[PDB]
């Protein structure tokens, strides 16, 4: 039994050996090199503000470590360590790596036009850039998918982000905005900068009106900070600095409210309207969210589009859910037309709580 | 020197620690990027005492105050807002305390509570159960209290957010508390969520 005893000990010792190492290392401070003085004196800010003229351990290849670079002062002497690749906030990251499920376009109804101008603008000039080349154009860049609450806005963007494979940036636009001074024109900026990192990208900003809203010449000191945000996104998609193979996505039901600047054909191109659905949108959208509904009757979908005049993508599904409903009240493990033409009746009369819907840009 | 090994690392991990975050993992052999609560950036060489593979951008960990090095990871930030609206001596109130409301009770529990212990009716039934329930009502009835008798009778993670909590200056704020009130009820057993005065925030 030693054997194995002393093997599962100096596993442990090599562990703890490990540890201690570790344990006997510090911490540097990463800060950003902003020139070059006399081959041993380099001006360097660290990122808490404070700026120093610091030195260079020897084998760092001053050559790597130009204007802009990140690096690793010492704690102490604050002398260059070593050269660091571009920081990606931990908010840029989990944007990224957000998970979309796996929305396939099989589960988008009515929406086939717009679903290929989005296609059109973020899928084809990012695999065969050379069409446009020819036709003497540079493909757009800006999508606004524009539309009444609950039409599938959100849901056709989960579904490009599953069904494409270049980089994809999630982001509600409300979850930019930081309390701090100047943060969310940082995270805006940080953004960018990593769709420019990853060359073939694209950023959606869910809601974006949250941001994007119109410029108070009476706001308050909120307002103010939240439009400097706002003015930093349009100065990264159409500012000075070009923009290549990078597109951006914005969805929001209330596009009366945004920035003429932000509306205009220069940053978001095509606006495309996920209007309400329309008697084959309705069609379409039901037998979607009824197909996996043990149905066990005959079933007028036609009826229950010609009452479902005037819903959205989600008041179909929720005419479904009613059915089911309605079904588990009767204690009945099915559905039939009697519950559906109830459950749609329903919906229709939870309708009468709503508001204007026909909002558009300009 | 397993016992002395571990008495001077027990040394170095004396408390108080400093909580950081880990905002960049990189590669260079794995190396940390942490930012810690003092609001400053510092590049770990070494990441510390806790395994490489389990430190993700953005999460909380303990660190050294002088060292600087990695030393734990601890559980996520929730607004001490967000925490102390959360339901733990429940309310006492059965539906028989309910007066004139049958039918609004029935429909209240069959879309909150049956999702929650019968989900098999949903999804042998081949559906997704009812999402949000909003009670209307004119200054009187009984929205509170039914969702005071919910809360009693559920037997889950009830949290009461209230309208006028989620509002808030120093922008950025509110968002935070509604994203942490819901990440908190998502982390947490089933949970209920239960917004009073909801045109406070909805307007
Ligand atoms: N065209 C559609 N086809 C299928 N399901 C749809 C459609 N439109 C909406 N839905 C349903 O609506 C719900 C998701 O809606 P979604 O988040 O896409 O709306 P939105 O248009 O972005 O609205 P909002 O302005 O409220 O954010 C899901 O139930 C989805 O099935
Ligand atoms: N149907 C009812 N049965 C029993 N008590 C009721 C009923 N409706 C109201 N009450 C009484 O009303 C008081 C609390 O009302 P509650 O907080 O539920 O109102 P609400 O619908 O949330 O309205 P609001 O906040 O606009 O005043 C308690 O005394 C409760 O007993
Ligand atoms: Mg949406
Ligand atoms: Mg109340």
């Amino acid at each position: 039994e030693l054997r194995e005893q002393l093997k599962e000990l100096t596993k442990q010792y090599e562990k703890s050996e490990n540890d201690l190492k570790a344990l006997q290392s510090v911490g540097q401070i990463v800060g950003e090199v902003l020139k070059q003085l006399t081959e041993e004196k380099f001006i360097v800010k660290a990122t808490n503000g404070p700026r120093y003229v610091v030195g260079c351990r020897r084998q760092l290849d001053k050559s790597k470590l130009k204007p802009g670079t990140r690096v690793a002062l010492d704690m102490t002497t604050l002398t260059i360590m070593r050269y660091l690749p571009r920081e990606v906030d931990p908010l840029v990251y989990n944007m990224s790596h957000e998970d979309p499920g796996n929305v396939s376009y099989s589960e988008i109804g009515g929406l086939s036009e717009q679903i290929r101008e989005l296609r059109e603008v973020i899928e084809l000039p990012l695999t065969n850039p050379e069409l446009f080349q020819r036709v003497g154009i540079i493909p757009p860049k800006g999508c606004l998918l524009y539309g009444p609450p609950g039409t599938g806005k959100t849901l056709l963007a989960r579904a490009v982000a599953s069904q494409l494979d270049c980089n994809f940036l999630k982001v509600v636009s409300s979850s930019i905005v930081d309390k701090y001074i100047g943060e969310s024109a940082r995270l805006i900026r940080e953004m960018f900068n990593y769709a420019r990192d990853h060359q073939p990208c694209i950023i959606f900003m869910d809601e974006i009106d949250a941001i994007g809203g119109r410029r108070f010449s009476e706001g308050t000191s909120a307002d103010r900070e939240i439009q400097r945000t706002l003015m930093e996104l349009l100065n990264q998609m159409d500012g000075f600095d070009t923009l290549h193979r990078v597109k951006m996505i914005m969805a929001t039901n209330r596009p009366d409210t945004l920035d003429p600047a932000l509306l205009r054909p220069g940053r978001l191109d095509r606006k495309i309207h996920i209007d309400l659905p329309n008697e084959q949108a309705r069609l379409d959208i039901l037998k979607i969210h009824a197909g996996p509904i043990t149905k066990h009757g005959e079933i007028d979908y036609e009826a229950i589009v010609k009452l479902s005049d005037g819903f959205n993508g989600a008041d179909l599904r929720n005419v479904c859910t009613e059915a089911g409903m309605f079904a588990i009240r009767a204690d009945h493990d099915f559905v039939v037309q009697e519950d559906f033409m109830k459950a749609v009746r329903k919906v229709a009369d939870s309708k009468k709580l709503e508001s204007k819907l026909d909002y558009k840009p300009v | 020197k397993i016992k002395e090994n571990s008495e001077k690392i027990k040394v170095n991990k004396t408390l108080p620690y400093l909580v950081s975050n880990v905002i960049e993992l990189l590669d260079v052999g794995k190396c940390a990027v942490i930012k810690t609560s003092t609001r400053q950036t510092y590049f770990l060489p070494v990441i510390g005492l806790v395994d490489a593979e389990k430190l993700k951008p953005g999460d909380l960990v303990g660190v050294n105050k002088d060292s600087y090095l990695i030393l734990e990871t601890l559980p996520t930030e929730y607004d001490s807002r967000v925490k102390a609206m959360e339901v733990d001596e429940r309310p006492t109130e059965q539906y028989s305390d309910i007066g004139g409301l049958d039918k609004q009770i029935q429909e209240l529990v069959e879309a909150i509570v049956l999702p929650m212990n019968h989900k098999e009716k949903f999804e042998n039934l081949g559906i997704q159960p009812p999402k949000g329930v909003l009670m209307y009502g004119p200054p009187g009835t009984g929205k509170t209290l039914l969702a005071r008798a919910c809360a009693a009778q559920t037997k889950a993670t009830f949290l009461k957010l209230a309208g006028p909590q989620l509002v808030q200056m120093f922008i950025g704020d509110g968002a935070k508390l509604v994203r942490d009130a819901f990440a908190l009820a998502k982390e947490k057993a089933p949970s209920i969520i239960f917004i009073d005065e909801l045109d406070a925030i909805g307007t």
